[PDB]
C-alpha cells in the first residue's frame, strides 16, 4: 500500500523558516498526478496551500504565495515544503496529499499523518509527570504538567493497557504552557495484583518518563 | 475564490438514523457533465479520509452507507444509517479551480441514551507539592450528553477562576464522553485549607454528586 510519512515539523521563531518532508513508500513519486500540502490550524478547517504536478509545474495559494516553495526529489522518492518569513498564522498541522489522474484531479485520496509547526518565541519546556493515585471500579491516572510545545503522547503499560483509557486533550494554561492528563478505570480488585505505569513522551524536549502509579 | 458553506455546523442523531449534510458553493462547480464537489471525514487526531468524489462517486473501500448528490452549486452528503464509529467532522471541498477550498466542516455525534457520570477526585501528589504547586483533579467518566457542570469547593467556599476543564471526543465503544476539571493552587494556599470537594451536576443525576477529601 502507498504510505506518506511526514517529518520536519517543530517549533520555529517568528520570521524563521521551516522545511517539511514527505517520504513516499509503496509508490513511485513520479507516478502521482500531483503532490500537495494542506494545513489545519488548531481547531480550524483545512487550507490547501501548494501543489506540484507530474510535469513539475507548481502552484500556490495566494494566501501564502511569495514565501512558500514546493519541490520534489525523485531519487529519494520524497517531496518538500519550504516556508520562510513565518508568522503566527502559519502555526498548523501540515498534511501532504496525493491528487488523482481522474475526475478533475484535485481531490485527495491519500494523506500523510500530519506534522505540527508551531511559530512562537516561547522556549521548549519538558513536562513534569505526577500520579493520580487510586483511592467495584477504581480510577487512576497521570497528570502531565507544564510543557511546550505540543504534542505529548501517553501510553499505559507500554501499550498493553488500552481498555478504559481516556487521554484528555491538552489545555493551554494562562502561563502559556500546556497540561493534560490520562486516566484509566480498572477493577478495584486488580489494584493489588496489577502494575500500572504511564509512559509519557515529549519528543520536542527529549523527555521520556515512565511513572508507576500505585495506591 | 469559490466559497463553500455547509449546513448544519453540527448535529446530533440517534444511532442508526439517516444524517443529511448540505454544501452550497458561491459559483457552479460543474464541468463537462460532472460536478467537482468532494466530501471528507476527519476523526480526531487523524488525517481526513476521502468519502465521495465528483459529487456522487463512492471512494473505494468506504462503506456504502455514505452517498453524495447534487450539481451546480448545491450538494448533499447522506449517511443512510449512522454508526457509532461515524463521530467525526465532515468537510465538503470543491476541485473545480484553485485554490481548492474546503467548507467549514460539520461535526456529527451520536445521540445515545442519557448516562450519568462516575465521579472521582484526586489530591495533589506529594511529589508535586515539593514544587510549590498543587493540582486537584476531578474526573467525570463515561457520561452522555457532553454538557455537565463542575463546581469546586474548598472548606465549603465556592471557587471561581482557578480551574480548567478538558473533554474527550465521543468514544465509539459506547458513545460516551469523559471530562476532567483541574483546580490549581499554590502549595501555601493548599495547606491553608482542609476540605476539597467537587460537586457535579448532569442531566443523568437527579441531585448533584459531590466527591471530596480532607487534606491529610
Amino acid at each position: 500500500e502507498v504510505q506518506l510519512v511526514e517529518s520536519g515539523g517543530g517549533l520555529v521563531q517568528p520570521g524563521g523558516s521551516l522545511r517539511l518532508s514527505c517520504a513516499v513508500s509503496g509508490y513511485s513519486i513520479t507516478s502521482g498526478y500531483s503532490w500537495n500540502w494542506i494545513r489545519q490550524a488548531p481547531g480550524k478547517g483545512l487550507e490547501w496551500v501548494a501543489s506540484i504536478t507530474y510535469d513539475g509545474s507548481t502552484n500556490y495559494n495566494p494566501s501564502v504565495k511569495g514565501r512558500i516553495t514546493i519541490s520534489r526529489d525523485d531519487s529519494k522518492n520524497t517531496f518538500y515544503l519550504q516556508m520562510n518569513s513565518l508568522r503566527a498564522e502559519d502555526t498548523a498541522v501540515y498534511y501532504c496529499a496525493r491528487g488523482s489522474h481522474y475526475f478533475g484531479h484535485w481531490h485527495f485520496a491519500v494523506w500523510g499523518q500530519g506534522t505540527l509547526v508551531t511559530v512562537s518565541s516561547a522556549s521548549t519546556k519538558g513536562p513534569s509527570v505526577f500520579p493520580l493515585a487510586p483511592s467495584g471500579t477504581a480510577a487512576l491516572g497521570c497528570l502531565v504538567k507544564d510543557y511546550f510545545p505540543e504534542p505529548v503522547t501517553v501510553s499505559w503499560n507500554s501499550g498493553a493497557l488500552t481498555s478504559g483509557v481516556h487521554t484528555f486533550p491538552a489545555v493551554l494554561q494562562s502561563s502559556g504552557l500546556y497540561s493534560l492528563s490520562s486516566v484509566v478505570t480498572v477493577p478495584s480488585s486488580s489494584l493489588g495484583t496489577q502494575t500500572y505505569i504511564c509512559n509519557v513522551n515529549h519528543k520536542p524536549s527529549n523527555t521520556k518518563v515512565d511513572k508507576k502509579v500505585e495506591p | 475564490d469559490i466559497q463553500l458553506t455547509q449546513s448544519p455546523s453540527s448535529l446530533s442523531a440517534s444511532v442508526g438514523d439517516r444524517v443529511t449534510i448540505t454544501c452550497r458553493a458561491s459559483q457552479s462547480v460543474d464541468y463537462d457533465g460532472d460536478s467537482y464537489m468532494n466530501w471528507y471525514q476527519q476523526k480526531p487526531g487523524k488525517a481526513p479520509k476521502l468519502l465521495i468524489y465528483a459529487a456522487s462517486y463512492l471512494e473505494s473501500g468506504v462503506p456504502s452507507r455514505f452517498s453524495g448528490s447534487g450539481s451546480g452549486t448545491d450538494f448533499t452528503l447522506t449517511i443512510s444509517s449512522l454508526q457509532p464509529e461515524d463521530f467525526a467532522t465532515y468537510y465538503c471541498q470543491q476541485s473545480h479551480e484553485d485554490p481548492y477550498t474546503f467548507g467549514q466542516g460539520t461535526k456529527v455525534e451520536i445521540k445515545r441514551t442519557v448516562a450519568a457520570p462516575s465521579v472521582f477526585i484526586f489530591p495533589p501528589s506529594d511529589e508535586q507539592l515539593k514544587s510549590g504547586t498543587a493540582s486537584v483533579v476531578c474526573l467525570l467518566n463515561n457520561f452522555y450528553p457532553r454538557e455537565a457542570k463542575v463546581q469546586w469547593k474548598v472548606d465549603n467556599a465556592p471557587q471561581s477562576g482557578n480551574s480548567q476543564e478538558s473533554v474527550t471526543e465521543q468514544d465509539s465503544k459506547d458513545s460516551t464522553y469523559s471530562l476532567s476539571s483541574t483546580l490549581t493552587l499554590s502549595k501555601a494556599d493548599y495547606e491553608k485549607h482542609k476540605v476539597y470537594a467537587c460537586e457535579v451536576t448532569h442531566q443523568g443525576l437527579s441531585s448533584p454528586v459531590t466527591k471530596s477529601f480532607n487534606r491529610g
